[PDB]
């Protein structure tokens, strides 16, 4: 089936710039513009949660019965896949998770918000994050020229010469909106409540943690002020002139949107529910 | 011929340009997910079968480029005999460079009329070196997975030459439901005029599965998971040859699922006077 | 000796007495002179077949053909019937030979050769040996005529041991007679070697004809259309080399390479072999393009049809639709092999072959009786190294990390890359015969290494012409390649993990992808099958035998001032991928690639005399980046400098504005003139910058910074201004007079400032002194 499609649209603030690399610069497709691809944004999105399961990962245990058989780990001691530990997918170097199959990945609650594949699994991630796109107000800013981005050198500071070296960075100016956007198919209505909740939780894992390349020393410090929580159900799009949820907007905090609003959120859309 | 347009305004990358059959798989995955499990293609065979899909450039403006007609190929000397006795130069710039034109020059780059060729392209196949990350510890793995990459205003766009009823029931409410990121989307319904002539002999616009009939054509080989066992190789025309001794190429028949999947390739004319052949 | 074997010889021998005449020998002319130095050459070898060839010497100077009478007399007193012929038989031969020569085109002794490309220069006589010093069209010299004693003494020693055959005839003749003259006049860009090749090829064709005499002496044989015009395209070589993905080193690399070749001089060769020509019935085989001067009988265009559904049928079962061969024959007339009439009947003849050459490679396939049906098989998987794409459970894991299944294509190829190094040459075989490495449409090959001794009647030697050590019973065909890579530790190919480690700066792959300019138009020009063998054969010789003399070090006398991003080392790091016909795709440690491109243009200036040009694209990546985008990026660059101005290099992938007026290529004076600007100022040699610039060496960044606000407006005018503000807090002062005043000069005649340009000089500065 499907009853999906929400809409989470909003604007990211990276409040000490942003080093989504590629001297190391940012991606910069064709105007010359940076911007935030989708794959970091959601490659960070489940790092965070993978590693939030990883520690919660022996009480949950009952809901998501499928993240049991796994008492955690990583498979990089014995180098095999689809050993228990947790996460094995050896790919080059790294080890994700990815859970193998899509009986088990119907129930595992990283795994079934961003989906699997390997040998005879195909799950599909059932989520879309799109690539934010530098909101209106700074693409007339960049116009004028403004310099958007910003070259910044670091050293490596020795301490029997205290010689140094530069280290030449160019991140994104601190303080930039960039239109960030969420699509979500919202199959399996029961798994839903739970599943947009830990798609916040994630994200509530942004605004304390770095996006971004080299994070931990500046880099990161991210801010999502998502404006309209969306539906498309069932009638947007074979119709679409009316008659789909528009949510509160203004100053939603991410940390107080998480559940202190959405149950005043989650209702109304608790009445279409189809 | 008042075949209408879909221009889809997209917000960012594709994977690629869908290349007039992966819609059809799409429109299928669409409709599959409206309507049930039987108004799908099945229910949608009688009615793609008067009528096609057929998929084209991007404009890059308003102005919708067109593929090629490819009868200009084998005579290419006989329209360019105007120009000064340098002009062979320019017949490597409409043979080798050869991909799209403007509509303009596209009612006569047929019909035997010496076209010029455009430049303002809207491709950046840029070659994005995307992930590299373990959930614990360093990843070095660059594994490229490249894409296309669009200009400021500009975006997809294909056609529809079929009855507007048929259109607005499937089709056009699949072309929004279509809006990892790279299914950036936004659908915009438009109107078209070509002038085409006769049609003795004339373009496809689409890819192709032909019946038999060979009449000055790139071949292509097109593959396709399509919902995981890989799909054969199905050897197609590509954009925009010229099999008109009475084409109806119909759609294929596969195997692997439950229900089968069955590829695109059925052709739409238009006008074309190839010079001999 | 039958008919045939004695007319190509005839054909080929036929002007042999040029370079003894000019040698001082006997007297005479051109004709009785040959006969006499062939006279004794029957006495020598003990075969008196010599002797029945100095009647094919004896033509010329002509009023012989009124003293015909007097010719048979001379040809009983040999004896024709020593050999299984009569006497007709041998004089409708004759005047074969004498119409041929006229097929191939419409004074003073010492006039050398005129180069084909600026009729203006010639060459000084040499030799074709590879491994030596290589001519170059210099300014009109009387060829001193004790070297062509010489030439007479060496043909003397290297005829005697040479067997009486074609396959041996022709690699000794062009071993010396390439770049004599052959007619010593003005213009005459005709080489000898190549109008001996074209009129044995005319000569063959008109014994495998019907016309006699009787046909000959009345002048029909011009007006019956009794020839063949066989082109042969390979449509899609660049969808074939070049579509592999990651998981291809670059021993498979070259290995596809040389089968792309081997499959084309196997088609060559079975057109050769079942029509009854030899190899001088092949006026060029390069780039997958072949033409043939063939026969015209109804039996062979079935013979033609025959190979060309069996070829086309071999290359669409094996490699799907990768490889298109387009064989197409145009009845052509004797009157349409010279200018008659003021206009080129012979450029128009090509031109419709041409044409209908594009009208078949538009049907690409288009004799095969199941293409478009349906009923696929089961049980298909791509192999991750080739695009073949379509095999069943056949593909076998080996030669690598056996977990990973793998075409028997790429099974074989690796294996080819391992012997590829102590390589020297192939044997056409039958397909199931022993040691069978490689398949083709008709013949198998068996690699001839150091020491076996293969035999298939047919012997593929790589670039050389003596045979050697391969028996008397095969044909030697010798092919060339152009076959430089360095060697790792081992002796093999190194990949390219192994050769970027040798960069001087940044750790990057550098690709070279080039191509001759306007030359369809070149060979729309030449009015004769001698001119075109001669601009064809000369071409080629660049792109497969000159290549390694440049990369290994020599021409250096001509190249000069290059830019020198390094000292040119010994061995360099340089691995020739594909070079030929045209154009050549060379891979390697970058800062190599770079000195090699204009190497490459320098002296391929010199060698065409200025009046050709040649484009090249660069490209630098990553050494895991795949081969399939390493030749994607380098093809769509080749295409844009190709498009912008015809005859410039893409040197790296520049910021430019929207409007037409920034062009992304460099002229090559445009460049040259930059690096011999901007370099040695900023620049010293092997990797370090200059000693102004040492310990402030991120003053270059800055200007890319500088220009990348005139990349994002041309209108505005900030870019010359802070780039003074940059080079007045270091003190250098000097260093940039062009970027810090707005030239005029650029914008009265709407070209770009001077600040566009210098940054290709710049960041291949950049990434030499990288860390
Ligand atoms: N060594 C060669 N000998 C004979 N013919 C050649 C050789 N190299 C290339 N050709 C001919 O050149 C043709 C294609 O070359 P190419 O397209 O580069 O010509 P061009 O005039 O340079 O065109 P463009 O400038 O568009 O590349 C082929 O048909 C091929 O037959």
């Amino acid at each position: 089936r499907f009853y999906g499609k929400i809409v989470i649209k909003g604007k990211i603030k990276a409040v000490t710039g942003l080093h989504i690399g590629s001297n190391p610069v940012i991606k910069d497709p064709h105007t010359g513009l940076p911007y935030i691809p989708g794959s970091s944004l959601k490659g960070r999105l489940r790092s965070l949660f993978e590693i939030l399961v990883n520690s919660r990962l022996g009480e949950w245990r009952e809901k998501y019965p499928s993240l049991a058989n796994y008492s955690p780990g990583s498979c990089r001691p014995d180098n095999q896949e689809n050993c228990g530990k947790f996460f094995n997918r050896k790919i080059n170097r790294g080890w994700i998770h990815v859970c193998p199959d899509y009986e088990t990945a119907l129930a595992c609650p990283v795994c079934r918000l961003f989906g699997a594949s390997g040998k005879e699994s195909n799950f599909p991630s059932r989520i879309i994050v799109r690539d934010a796109f530098l909101t209106k107000e700074w693409e007339e800013k960049w116009r004028a020229g403004e310099a958007i981005t910003e070259a910044k050198i670091e050293v490596g500071i020795d301490r029997v010469t205290s010689q140094a070296n530069p280290r030449t960075n160019e991140r994104v100016v601190a303080g930039a909106e960039f239109e960030f956007e969420i699509i979500y198919n919202v199959e399996n209505t029961t798994h839903w409540r739970d599943d947009i909740k830990n798609l916040l939780t994630a994200m509530a894992l942004l605004e304390d943690s770095y996006l971004g390349g080299s994070g931990s020393r500046g880099y990161g410090k991210v801010k999502f002020i998502f404006d309209s929580f969306e539906f498309r159900p069932l009638d947007y799009y074979r119709t679409g002139k009316d008659e789909d949820i528009v949510s509160i907007d203004a100053r939603e905090k991410s940390v107080s949107d998480i559940l202190s609003g959405f149950d005043s959120l989650f209702s109304e859309v608790e009445g279409k529910l189809e | 011929p008042k075949f209408i347009a879909v221009k889809l305004i997209p917000k960012g990358p594709f994977r690629d340009i869908p290349r007039a059959d992966t819609l059809f798989g799409a429109i299928g995955n669409a409709i599959s997910a409206i309507h049930g499990q039987s108004a799908v293609e099945e229910l949608v065979d009688a009615f793609v079968g008067g009528a096609r899909i057929s998929s084209a450039f991007p404009y890059s403006g308003d102005t919708y480029y067109l593929p090629k007609p490819l009868s200009v190929e084998p005579a290419l000397e006989g329209i360019l005999t105007g120009l000064d006795e340098e002009e062979r130069y320019t017949t490597a710039k409409r043979l080798r460079k050869a991909k799209y034109l403007d509509l303009k020059n596209f009612e006569l780059a047929l019909r035997l009329r010496p076209f010029t060729i455009p430049e303002e392209i809207p491709y950046a196949r840029v070659d994005v070196p995307r992930v590299v990350l373990d959930r614990v510890t360093q990843d070095s793995s660059i594994y490229f997975w490249e894409e296309i990459r669009f200009r400021e205003k500009s975006g997809v766009y294909f056609l529809y030459s079929g009855p507007r009823e048929v259109f607005d029931g499937y089709i056009a409410p699949a072309m929004r439901f279509l809006g990892w990121g790279a299914g950036l989307f936004e659908v915009e319904f438009h109107e078209m005029k070509i002038d085409a002539p006769g049609s003795e002999y004339s373009v496809t616009l689409s890819n192709a599965l032909p019946t038999k009939t060979p009449v000055l054509w790139r071949l292509l080989r097109k593959g396709g998971w399509s919902f995981g066992r890989r799909k054969p190789r199905m050897t197609f025309i590509a954009e925009g040859s010229i099999v008109k001794n009475d084409p109806g190429g119909m759609e294929r028949l596969e195997l692997g699922l439950s229900h089968e999947v069955y590829v695109y390739g059925l052709t739409f004319p238009l006008g074309v006077e190839l010079p001999e052949g | 000796m039958e008919i045939d074997e004695l007319t190509a010889l005839g054909g080929l021998l036929h002007d042999i007495g040029k370079p003894v005449q000019r040698a001082g020998l006997y007297s005479g002319d051109h004709s009785t002179q040959g006969a006499r130095f062939l006279r004794d050459l029957a006495e020598n070898t003990g075969r008196a077949e010599y002797e029945l060839l100095s009647l094919f010497s004896e033509f010329h100077h002509k009023g012989h053909m009124k003293n015909d009478e007097l010719m048979i007399r001379r040809i009983k007193e040999l004896s024709p019937e020593r050999f299984g012929l009569t006497m007709e038989d041998v004089l409708n031969a004759l005047w074969i030979v004498y119409e041929a020569d006229n097929l191939a085109s419409g004074p003073q002794a010492s006039r050398p050769l005129y180069s084909v490309f600026n009729p203006g220069k010639a060459y000084p006589w040499a030799e074709l040996d590879f491994e030596k010093e290589l001519p170059v069209p210099g300014d009109v010299f009387s060829i001193r005529s004790q070297d062509y004693r010489e030439l007479v003494k060496r043909l003397w020693e290297e005829l005697s041991k040479a067997k009486l055959r074609s396959d041996r005839l022709l690699p000794v003749l062009e071993k010396y007679l390439t770049f004599v003259s052959s007619v010593t006049s003005e213009g005459n860009i005709i080489s000898l070697y190549d109008h001996m090749r074209m009129t044995s090829a005319i000569a063959l064709a008109m014994l495998r004809a019907g016309c006699t005499a009787e046909d000959v002496r009345s002048g029909r044989c011009r007006k019956e259309k009794r020839f063949l015009l066989i082109e042969g395209d390979f449509s899609g070589i660049q969808d074939f080399i070049y579509r592999v993905s990651g998981k291809g080193t670059l021993k498979y690399l070259r290995a596809r390479s040389a089968y792309l070749e081997l499959i084309g001089w196997d088609v060559v060769l079975e057109i050769l072999s079942r029509l009854g020509l030899t190899r001088a019935n092949v006026v060029f085989n390069a780039g997958g393009h072949f033409m043939i001067i063939a026969q015209n009988t109804p039996d062979a265009v079935k013979e033609l049809e025959e190979i060309r559904a069996k070829a086309v049928e071999w290359l669409y079962r094996e490699f799907e639709s990768d490889l298109y061969l387009a064989i197409e024959w145009e009845p052509v007339s004797g009157r349409e092999f010279g200018r008659e009439g003021g206009k080129n009947l012979f450029a128009e003849a090509r031109k419709r072959l041409k044409h209908k050459l594009t009208v078949r490679k538009l049907k690409r396939f288009g004799e095969i009786k199941g293409l478009f049906e349906h009923g696929h098989t089961e049980r298909l998987a791509e192999c991750p190294v080739c695009g073949r794409e379509l095999p069943e459970g056949k593909l076998e894991p080996s030669a690598s990390d056996p977990e990973t299944k793998v075409c028997p294509t790429c099974n074989r190829l690796v294996s080819l890359g391992g012997n590829l190094p102590k390589l020297l040459g192939f044997g056409r075989t039958a397909k199931n015969d022993a040691g069978v490495l490689v398949e083709g449409p008709f013949s198998g090959f068996v690699p001839y290494l150091q020491g076996g001794r293969p035999v298939g009647e047919q012997i593929l030697v790589k670039n050389t012409l003596n045979p050697g050590e391969i028996p008397e019973s095969a044909q030697f065909v010798p092919y060339f390649v152009a076959d430089y890579f360095k060697k790792d530790p081992k002796g093999g190919v190194a990949t390219f993990e192994e050769l970027s480690m040798a960069s001087t700066g940044t750790r990057r792959l550098g690709v070279m992808k080039g191509d001759v300019d306007r030359l369809g138009e070149f060979f729309s020009s030449m009015d004769s099958p001698s001119k075109l063998a001669t601009a064809s054969r000369f071409m080629d010789y660049f792109f497969k035998g000159y290549i390694g003399a440049i990369i290994e070090g020599k021409f250096g006398y001509i190249i000069g001032d290059v830019p020198s991003l390094r000292d040119w080392p010994e061995e360099p790091d340089i691995v020739v991928v594909y070079a030929g016909g045209d154009d050549f795709f060379i891979v390697g440690a970058w800062d190599q690639i770079f000195e090699l491109a204009f190497r490459v243009r320098r002296a391929f200036n010199a060698y065409t005399g200025g009046k050709l040009t040649l484009s090249v694209g660069l490209g630098y990546f990553d050494e895991r980046t795949p081969i399939y985008r390493m030749a994607d990026v380098v093809s769509e660059r080749l295409d844009t400098a190709k498009d912008e101005g015809r005859n410039r290099v893409f040197v790296v992938g520049r910021s430019r504005p929207l409007d037409g007026k920034h062009k992304l290529s460099y002229e090559w004076n445009h460049y040259e003139e930059l690096w011999r600007t901007y370099a040695p100022r900023i620049y010293a040699g092997n990797g370090r910058l200059k000693g102004k610039l040492e310990s402030k060496k991120g003053l270059l960044w800055k200007l890319l910074e500088i220009r990348e606000l005139y990349v994002r407006d041309p209108n505005d005018v900030r870019w010359a201004y802070l780039t003074a503000y940059l080079l007045g807090r270091h003190g250098l002062s000097d260093l940039f007079p062009e970027l810090v005043g707005i030239d005029t000069k650029a914008v009265e005649r709407k070209e770009p400032q001077p600040v566009y340009w210098v940054d290709g000089v710049l960041k291949i500065v950049l990434m030499a002194v990288r860390r």
